C-alpha cells in the first residue's frame, strides 16, 4: 500500500500553552489528590501551578 | 482517685456489649465550639436558642479549640532604620520652651 | 534587552524590532520599612495596539486568599467546551440556549 | 509572512491519522467527583493540559 | 438583558445589599443605628465640589473580560487593593460610554467585548449613562484631574454622621464615631461591603431620573452611608477600643477628616496614595451625581 | 508467653516558627 | 503547693504566639466521610490526638 497517512498515537496539536512563572509564589498549603486524579489532572496542575 | 481518667477499658466485651465500668470520654473533650464576640473560647450551644457556655467558665477539660494564628512568620526581617540628622550648631539649639 | 532611543529612530524599515514588556501585576508590595525612593521611575516606549493577544490566563495567584488580583484573567470558556461532531462530522461548540 | 506560508503549508499536508494510545479506566471510586463528571469511562494516559 | 425596573435595579431582590453584624445578616441601616457620635471642637464645613472633568479616557480596545465591579469595590473597600489606577479597565468603561458599542456589562459586574448572549446583562442605555460619568475614575491619578483628597471627606462626614439639621446647615462639628462591636468588626464590615453589587446602585444612580431617582436616593441612603463608613474608617486618623461594662466599643476618630494615612493597620482597611486618589475621584463623581 | 503492660503519651512537636522566603499572595 | 505556683507562674508568662505549621488539603474523595464532616478544608500535619 502507499503510505498515504502517518499513523500516530497521542497526537501533538498545532497550538500549545506556554507559561511563565514567578517562582516566589507558592501556596503554604499542600494539596493531596488521589493517585488517579493526579494521573488525570496532573499535567494540567503542574503546568498552571 | 481516678480523677484524671478520661477513657477506661478500650476493649470489647462480647464484640458489642461494653465491659462494666468502661468509660467513654466526656463530650466536652470533643466540643471545639467557637470564639465569643470578644474572642473568648466557648462550647457550642446546647439548646438551639441559648448561647454557648465559655470553656473557662465551667470545670470540664476540652481538647479541641479554635486558636488564632498568623499564616506565616511575623519577623519578615525588614527591620526599621532611620536617618538621624544632628543639630547644625550646638550653640543655636533651643533648650527652652518645655 | 535595552533599547536606546536612537535605535528606535534609526532601525531599518522592514527589520523586525524585538521589544520586551513587563507584566508587573505579579509584583509584591514593598516592605513597610523599605527606604523611600527619592527619584522617579520613567518609561518611554509604549505599544500602539494590544500586545497580549496570545494570553489565556494571567496571574494565577491569590489576592487575600479569595479576592482576584485586579487584571488577572481566567481562561475563556471556549478553551474548555469540547462539544461534538456535527452531522457531517465537523467540530462544534456545545449549544448555548437549549433550542 | 514567509513563516505563515509554512504554517499553512505544513497544515495543508498533515497526513497524521490517530491511533489510540495507552489508556486507563479508573474506577469511579478512585476519582474525585468532578473528575468523574468530566471523565468518560476511559482516557489516554497522555492527557495534556486543559 | 435585564430591563431596568422603574424603581431601578436596586428594587430587585437579586441586588439586595446586606452586612453581617457579629456574623448575622442585617440591612445596612440597622448597622448604622448602632453608630453613636461624640462631637469635638473642630467643625467640618463643606465646600462646593468642583465639577468633574469632561475628559473620559480614550475608549481603546483591550484583550480579555474586564471585571469592572470587582475593581471598583476592591479599590474602595478591599483590603490592600492593588493597581487601582491601571488604565485599561476604564478604557473599556469609556468603550461602554459610546452610543452603540458592542460591549455589554453583565450582572456579574464583568464587561464582555463580544455580544456573548448566555449571561444576562444590564440595559445598554443605562450603562452608557453610568460609564459616561464613572469612566472618569480612569483619570483619578492624572495630575490635571486629581480630586481634592481632603475637603471631599467633609461631605462624607455630612452624609454619614450628619443630623438632618447639620446636613441642611452644610456644617457639622467634627465627630468621633463609636459602636458596640465584635473583634475585627471593621474588616468584616469591609468584606461584607466589598461583595456588594454596587454597579446596580451606580447604574441606577446615573440612569434614573426625576421622582424615581429621588425616591431611590431616599431608599438607598443607608447603603451609600455604609460605603461612606467603610471609606471613613479607611481614612480615620485613629481607631481603638474601649472596655465599658464587658462590652467593647470600637471608636473611630475622626469621621469626615481624611488623615492621608497610608500604612496598614489591624483595625481597618488602609488606602495607599493611589487608593486615596481613586477614592477621592470616586467621591467627587458620586457626590456630584448624588446632589442634583 | 507473659502478658505485659505499657504506656504512651502524645509527643510535643512544637518547633519554633519557620522563616519561609516565599510569599503566598500579591 | 510549690509546684502549683510553677504551673500558675509558667502559665502566667507563656508568651508563645502561634504561626501556622505545615498543612494539608486532602481532596474530599480521599477521606472517609466522617472525617470529611470533621475536617475543614485543611489541617496541620501534626494533628494531635482527640
Amino acid at each position: 500500500l502507499s503510505d498515504d497517512f502517518k499513523q500516530i498515537s497521542d497526537p501533538k496539536g498545532y497550538l500549545t500553552y506556554s507559561v511563565k512563572y514567578e517562582d516566589q509564589f507558592t501556596k503554604k498549603d499542600k494539596l493531596r489528590a488521589s493517585e488517579a486524579d493526579d494521573r488525570i489532572v496532573g499535567p494540567t496542575v503542574n503546568l498552571f501551578k | 482517685i481516678s480523677v484524671a481518667r478520661s477513657m477506661r477499658a478500650i476493649v470489647n466485651h462480647n464484640e458489642v456489649d461494653r465491659p462494666r465500668g468502661a468509660v467513654a470520654p466526656s463530650s466536652y473533650e470533643m466540643d471545639t465550639g467557637t470564639l465569643s464576640r470578644n474572642g473568648d473560647l466557648l462550647y457550642s450551644p446546647v439548646a438551639n436558642g441559648q448561647v454557648g457556655i465559655p470553656k473557662l467558665e465551667v470545670d470540664h477539660i476540652s481538647f479541641s479549640n479554635v486558636v488564632s494564628m498568623m499564616t506565616a512568620n511575623i519577623r519578615t526581617g525588614d527591620d526599621m532604620a532611620v536617618e538621624r540628622v544632628n543639630p547644625d550648631d550646638v550653640r543655636a539649639i533651643n533648650i527652652r520652651n518645655a | 534587552q535595552h533599547v536606546d532611543a536612537e535605535s528606535i529612530m534609526t532601525a531599518p524599515k522592514g527589520k523586525l524590532f524585538h521589544l520586551q514588556f513587563m507584566d508587573g501585576l505579579l509584583r509584591p508590595e514593598p516592605s513597610a520599612f523599605d527606604p523611600p525612593a527619592s527619584g522617579e521611575d520613567m518609561r518611554l516606549i509604549y505599544p500602539l495596539q494590544p500586545i497580549s493577544v496570545a494570553r489565556s490566563m494571567r496571574a494565577i495567584v491569590n489576592h487575600n486568599e479569595v479576592d482576584r488580583p485586579r487584571g488577572a484573567v481566567a481562561p475563556s470558556s471556549y478553551e474548555m467546551d469540547t462539544g461534538t461532531l456535527s452531522r457531517n462530522g465537523d467540530l462544534l461548540y456545545s449549544p448555548v440556549a437549549n433550542g | 509572512v514567509s513563516g505563515l506560508l509554512m504554517v499553512l503549508f505544513k497544515v495543508m499536508t498533515d497526513n497524521r491519522l490517530v491511533i489510540v494510545g495507552e489508556t486507563t479506566t479508573p474506577m469511579s471510586n478512585t476519582l474525585s467527583t468532578v473528575v468523574n463528571n468530566v471523565l468518560r469511562t476511559t482516557y489516554h494516559n497522555n492527557v495534556g493540559v486543559n | 438583558m435585564l430591563q431596568q425596573p422603574t424603581g431601578g435595579y436596586t428594587t430587585l431582590e437579586q441586588f439586595a445589599f446586606t452586612i453581617r453584624n457579629d456574623g448575622t445578616n442585617a440591612t445596612p441601616t440597622q448597622f448604622l443605628q448602632l453608630l453613636s457620635y461624640e462631637a469635638t471642637e473642630n467643625e467640618l464645613v463643606k465646600k462646593t465640589i468642583p465639577t468633574p472633568e469632561t475628559h473620559l479616557p480614550s475608549a481603546r480596545n483591550v484583550p480579555g473580560n474586564v471585571y469592572i465591579e470587582d475593581a471598583i469595590t476592591q479599590a474602595l473597600f478591599g483590603i490592600s487593593a492593588q493597581n487601582v489606577n491601571a488604565h485599561g479597565y476604564f478604557s473599556r468603561l469609556s468603550a461602554l460610554a459610546l452610543p452603540n458599542t458592542s460591549a455589554r456589562l453583565g450582572l456579574d459586574g464583568v464587561i464582555y467585548n463580544s455580544e456573548t448572549i448566555n449571561i444576562p446583562f444590564y440595559d445598554p442605555a443605562a450603562v452608557a449613562n453610568f460609564a459616561a460619568t464613572y469612566a472618569k475614575l480612569g483619570n483619578a491619578s492624572t495630575p490635571r484631574y486629581r480630586a481634592d483628597m481632603i475637603d471631599i471627606y467633609a461631605h462624607v462626614g455630612l452624609e454619614l454622621a450628619g443630623t438632618d439639621a447639620e446636613r441642611a446647615a452644610g456644617v457639622m462639628p467634627v465627630k468621633r464615631a463609636k459602636f458596640d462591636s465584635w473583634e475585627g468588626s471593621l474588616i468584616s464590615l469591609s468584606r461584607d461591603v466589598v461583595n456588594w453589587k454596587i454597579l446596580a446602585f451606580l447604574i441606577d444612580l446615573c440612569s434614573l431620573e426625576g421622582e424615581a431617582l429621588r425616591a431611590f436616593k431616599t431608599r438607598n441612603r443607608d447603603v451609600f452611608r455604609m460605603m461612606l463608613f467603610i471609606m471613613s474608617t479607611a481614612v480615620a486618623a485613629n481607631v481603638v477600643n474601649r472596655k465599658v461594662t464587658k462590652r467593647v466599643d470600637r471608636v473611630l476618630e475622626y469621621i469626615g477628616v481624611n488623615s492621608m494615612r497610608t500604612a496598614g493597620r489591624t483595625a481597618t482597611i488602609t488606602y495607599d496614595l493611589s487608593r486615596h486618589e481613586f477614592a477621592a475621584k470616586f467621591l467627587q463623581l458620586t457626590f456630584t451625581r448624588w446632589n442634583a | 508467653k507473659i502478658a505485659t503492660a505499657s504506656s504512651a503519651r502524645q509527643a510535643d512537636v512544637e518547633k519554633p516558627a519557620d522563616v519561609t522566603f516565599t510569599i503566598e499572595n500579591v
